[PDB]
């Protein structure tokens, strides 16, 4: 900058934007009754 | 006909005629159980 003894005439300022996002996630599994009754292990569900 | 039209002309007997149960002829023997777990 150079302020002469006269003066009379600059700076500005800016801001930026940040954007996120929420994404859904999940899964599942299935089993039959016979799988539980006739299984070698009796704690398979656990 | 009669003096006036009658609505209900038949008594519905609540107790129904259901068939009996066939005699468990062959199923008159032992009942061994299978273990639920494993097996």
């Amino acid at each position: 900058p150079a302020l002469t003894e006269n003066g009379g005439r600059r700076v500005g300022f800016t801001r930026i934007q940040l954007i996120g996002s929420i994404k859904k996630f999940g899964f599942f599994y299935e089993w039959t009754q016979e799988a539980m009754d006739f299984d070698t292990d009796e704690e398979l569900d656990s | 006909s009669s003096i006036g039209p009658q609505i209900r002309l038949d008594y519905y007997y609540k107790k129904a005629l259901v068939d009996a149960a066939k005699e468990m002829y062959f199923g008159q023997l032992a009942e061994v159980t299978n273990m639920p777990k494993n097996m």
